[PDB]
């Protein structure tokens, strides 16, 4: 409605609400999620070929 | 004729019995000076009290129409010179433009297509010919196959060895084809452009 | 009018979301531990080169067999490539040319391409007639399609400019749930392997995290000014990468709902254009305008390595399920292949 | 494609067909008839040839006897010869319009050049009110019984009426030959004779039935710019008596000899 | 006959004009100047070959952005080349062969034709298909299209025959603003850098300049014999270079409404069939119907230099509008890019 | 008029016009104008890239 500015009072509304479950969401310290990366990657760097070398008769681009 | 409220018409021979509202839509019109009870036109002959227009009812017919239920349909047995001549006798701006118009629609329909022909160019090499083109898509039709010469081993068994050149024609005449602007899809047209 | 007393809470909410996240800022110990795991210098080589394009590949998809990827091309043509053997599983010729999304379902028995078209089409590539066939137009988008992704065989997420990216259903052509909450035109997409969160990336620069099942949007993190041009999340569904226009990519995190990390250099003026992450996520894969494209230690926040090649820009990546080789899909109408 | 056998008897048919509606002749002649004439000529590609042939002919008709009979007037008044001369132009002029929309839509738009109907209406501007004997008799007669009106006669007001209408409409887009011909000479004589009249009046009469004497002559220039002036004229004239009878003798009013306004 | 006063006037205003134009004549500070930026003997070399065309070179004309320039050739085709790629943006097809111009939108979303047909074609460049589809068709010129520019991308100013340099708002396609007054047939045109005085030259050895709001002729210019094959305004919009089938070039200058300098030398009797402005003005770029063109100093009267590296005549010239570099476009079918 | 040379005082008309606006429109000295051009070119001659050179590593016709 255009006495309320073409209802920008409803996209208002929505931004307030997307803030609302923003603010409704916990946050988990950053150290800790961090901990959790370097725990995944540690754990799997010896399966990613990327930075381990894998044989040409183990990769489906050399046999 | 202008004594009455109905005006009977002896157009090509044939009599056209008419309110002379519908026939008075254009102030511009032959027709209007019809109506008045000037001395000026007098077409009717008293032996038969009906304007006598030198034009033929055959084109007559969708010009009435028109006058009678706004937009018209002209046939494509009919003649759209006829109903072209027809309009330019009967002095109307707005039924000559409609039939540009109509002219325009025939000449879109019958010379090109109702919505174009798209064509792309797949690449495959030799190799992989007999699949792709049987296994082309369902909706296109194969237009050509083009070697390509190389000093890959003689030019044969090269990873860019053919074009498959294919068509697409669409044939729905509602359809059309559709255009709309979009800014970041102008950048974006921009930049894989050049 | 009333908008006053919306825009002030609005206000101050977002200053409360700024305020918690920096409570949360504990500093990233990854970055700090930049000397454990070091990846030394890895230079891949390109053991495949999928040439046989002759248009600029705009995007590259794998498939879930890491062995067939649908690379679609400016001109509008949709190669399988099969990276086992260099050969085209298929060459579709698509309609309408200027697309930009070529979207692989997780059977492998649907493809989905969209463009300057405002319509997508879902293409069944598996049928008894050997050729590919039209399954579906998805139609009722206004705005260009920007990328797309199979949730199902028959749900399918359109991210596209209209500032819109409904879930559209395969099957009726009808939109399941849309997201309106953007503002600028959704032109990037991801898929956490969960896949009950869709983060999608838009020319707003706010990387918003989204309900597949409400409408309504999880989270919103904006760390960038620049437009999102790619996004990939990390191989636990926990966080995700993002490029934009700038030549700065960052790590946004779920959990902290931050800009976990950055990544940028004075050795690079172009921006991201691809975002990827390896088998483990520590390796981050950015294409660039430039014609060559990085690895980068994320979590060290330093480039692990260039990949070089091609003499125009790379315009999309994409590792293979199993992260054994990298597609380098860029616009010298050229495919390759690193590993 | 040959065409040409009846389009040269049709040149003679339709120019005699013009001179005869142009002299008030159209209770014989056939319109559908001059419609398809003037059509089928022109779809033929004849365009600056009858533009040419209606150039002149509309030219010397007017020159030949238009002007004559509008001056052998003097028993009569000369406003009414020119006003029914006019009025005749007009109804020639309409027909022929009407006759010439073909030309009027295809070959004008071309060769980038005038309609029918401004081109003609110049023509007779330029060979009737801008040619100087009608013009100075014109004005001679309006300024006569206009000044009679003034100073107070019965009149044919409907005679200056449909002149003056003329005079603003054979203009069209301007003003410019009604303002030159008479507008300006009558502006200027109601000033001349409005000082003088406020000059008597003021040393005549007092001060109040000075007053009503002047809203009356208010009332009266709007009676005869309704009745005997132009309708856009009511705004120039009335203003020249204000100027001429309070605006300026101002002193005047105020004092007076046992009246005025201090009286 | 009442036209013998009408030509005495006539005649007298024109002895008027002659009289005044002749007051403020005096010594032209460029001709007895020679120790100042004397431009000496510049050399170019061919940068770009835009070879590909299998016709005489019509018309060319340069983009605004000084990257894309559109040429037409004699069997009919525009070649909307990239200059530094030598690649072929779009090669459109043309609805009728015999086209002499090739009009190039500043936008470059629209460019425009016109030839032998007596039809101005107008296609949109840019849709969202890419295909580069007819917009507007412009019928009402008996005359055939001798030049045509665009005074905006939806409106255009066509010189033709007839006489007639017809002003056409695209859209909607009727003659908005109609124009008429020479008496030689219309055979060249240009516009001003102001964009708001179009100078005329037809056949009748005259340039009129013509103000493009209310239709008149603002002046009129007459100092070559000869018909007009082409004229160029200084980078100012207030004095044009004016090159016809005569080896005279003229500078013609509105201020003064004479002829500020000749360009003529016993060395060159071929027609100057184009002329051209460098970005400053110093150098007049002149394009023969020798197989070479050359250069003058604009404000020297001397041959600043010569392209020769053609074998037919220079159908058309053009400098950058960066002025950076110059394209020749020669009945060799061949364009060579002089830097 | 046509019988007056075919309405030729029309083209009398616009001549004469076109003579009056000329003769209305001021007359600058050639050396006053062709100052003003030298001042115009010179200020831009030492930034013209045909009369000063260009790096070939700046002209996108070099690189």
């Amino acid at each position: 409605m255009a006495s309320n500015n073409t209802a920008s009072i409803a996209q208002a509304r929505k931004l307030v609400e997307q803030l609302k479950m923003e603010a409704n969401i916990d946050r988990i310290k950053v150290s800790k999620a961090a901990a959790d990366l370097m725990a995944y990657c540690e754990a799997h760097a010896k399966e990613d070929p990327l930075l381990t070398p894998v044989p040409a008769s183990e990769n489906p681009f050399r046999e | 004729g202008s004594v009455s409220k109905w005006v009977r018409l002896n157009v090509g021979g044939t009599y056209f019995l008419t309110t002379r509202q519908t026939l008075c839509r254009d102030p511009k019109s032959f027709l209007y000076r019809l109506c008045q009870a000037d001395p000026d036109l007098d077409s009717d002959k008293d032996e038969t009290g009906a304007y006598l227009i030198d034009r033929d009812p055959t084109y007559f017919g969708p010009v009435l129409n028109y006058l009678r239920h706004g937009k018209l349909v002209i046939n494509k047995d009919l003649a759209e010179e006829g109903v072209l001549e027809e309009a330019e006798f009967y002095n109307i701006t707005s039924l000559i433009k409609l039939v540009k118009d109509k002219i325009r629609e025939r000449d879109s329909k019958t010379s090109q297509v109702p919505v174009k022909h798209v064509y792309r160019v797949l690449q495959c090499q030799e190799e992989e010919l007999t699949q792709m083109v049987s296994t082309m898509s369902d909706g296109w039709k194969f237009e050509q196959l083009v070697s390509i010469g190389s000093s890959y081993n003689y030019g044969n068994e090269d990873q860019a060895e053919f074009l498959c050149v294919v068509s697409k024609e669409l044939h729905n005449t509602p359809y059309g084809t559709a255009s709309e602007p979009s800014e970041k899809a102008k950048i974006l047209q921009e930049r894989g452009s050049r | 009018s009333e908008l006053d007393q919306l825009r002030q809470e609005a206000e101050q909410l977002k200053n409360q979301i700024r305020d918690a996240r920096k409570a949360c800022a504990d500093a990233t110990l990854s970055q700090i531990t930049n000397n454990i795991d070091p990846v030394g210098r890895i230079q891949m080589r390109t053991r495949r080169t999928l040439r046989g394009h002759l248009a600029k590949i705009y995007a590259m998809h794998w498939g879930t067999d890491s062995r067939l990827l649908v690379s679609a091309s400016q001109d509008g043509k949709l190669i399988i490539w099969d990276s086992y053997t260099t050969n085209k599983v298929h060459a579709i010729p698509l309609r309408s040319s200027w697309v930009m999304t070529c979207a692989y379902a997780p059977s492998g028995n649907y493809v989905a391409c969209g463009g300057l078209d405002n319509i997508c089409s879902i293409y069944n590539l598996k049928t008894r007639e050997g050729n590919v066939r039209v399954s579906r137009e998805l139609a009722g988008h206004t705005g260009y399609l920007s990328c797309c992704r199979f949730l199902d065989d028959n749900q399918i997420v359109t991210s596209s400019g209209d500032t819109t990216c409904a879930l559209w259903d395969i099957e009726t052509g009808q939109q399941t749930t849309t997201f309106t909450g953007h503002t600028g035109d959704v032109m990037s997409l991801s898929l956490a392997p969960d896949t009950r969160l869709f983060v999608s990336g838009a020319c707003d620069a706010s990387a918003k995290l989204w309900d597949v099942r409400e409408g309504m949007c999880r989270q919103t993190f904006t760390g960038h000014e620049s437009d999102i041009n790619a996004i990939c999340f990390f191989p636990n569904g926990n966080a995700f990468a993002t490029g934009s226009d700038d030549a700065t990519c960052r790590l946004f995190d779920l959990r902290a709902d931050q800009e976990l990390m950055t990544y940028s250099h004075d050795n690079i003026i172009c921006g991201i254009t691809s975002v990827s992450f390896s088998k483990s996520g520590r390796l981050l894969l950015a294409g660039y305008d430039d014609f060559n494209c990085n690895v980068w230690d994320a979590l060290k926040a330093d480039r692990a390595g260039v990949l070089a090649g091609h003499d125009n820009r790379v315009s999309c990546l994409g590792v293979t399920d199993d992260g054994m080789a990298v597609a380098t899909g860029s616009w010298d109408s050229f495919l390759k292949i690193w590993n | 494609t040959m065409d040409e056998k009846y389009v040269n008897s049709i040149w003679d048919l339709l120019k005699n067909a013009i001179q005869e509606i142009q002299r008030k002749n159209n209770s014989g002649l056939s319109f559908e008839e001059l419609y398809r004439n003037a059509y089928t000529m022109v779809l033929h590609k004849h365009g600056e040839k009858l533009y040419t042939g209606l150039r002149e002919v509309v030219t010397e008709h007017l020159i030949n006897k238009v002007r004559e009979d509008v001056l052998n007037s003097l028993n009569n008044n000369f406003l009414q010869t020119l006003n029914q001369a006019w009025n005749d132009h007009q109804t020639a002029m309409v027909m022929i319009r009407d006759i010439l929309m073909y030309m009027d839509r295809v070959y004008v738009q071309q060769n980038n050049v005038e309609n029918v109907y401004n081109l003609g209406l110049i023509i007779f501007r330029d060979q009737v009110v801008r040619y100087g004997c009608i013009r100075d008799h014109l004005r001679q007669t309006l300024l006569d019984m206009i000044a009679r009106e003034r100073k107070g006669e019965v009149v044919d007001r409907g005679a200056i009426r449909n002149a003056c209408q003329m005079l603003m409409i054979l203009g069209l887009e301007g003003r410019s030959v009604y303002e030159e011909d008479f507008e300006a000479p009558f502006l200027e004589m109601s000033a001349e004779f409005f000082q003088m009249e406020s000059q008597k009046f003021l040393a005549e009469n007092s001060a109040s039935v000075y007053i009503k004497k002047v809203e009356a002559r208010i009332n009266e220039e709007i009676e005869r710019v309704m009745h005997c002036l132009d309708k856009s004229t009511e705004e120039p004239i009335v203003k020249v008596v204000e100027r001429e009878l309070i605006s300026k003798h101002m002193k005047t009013i105020v004092e007076m000899e046992n009246s005025g306004l201090v009286h």
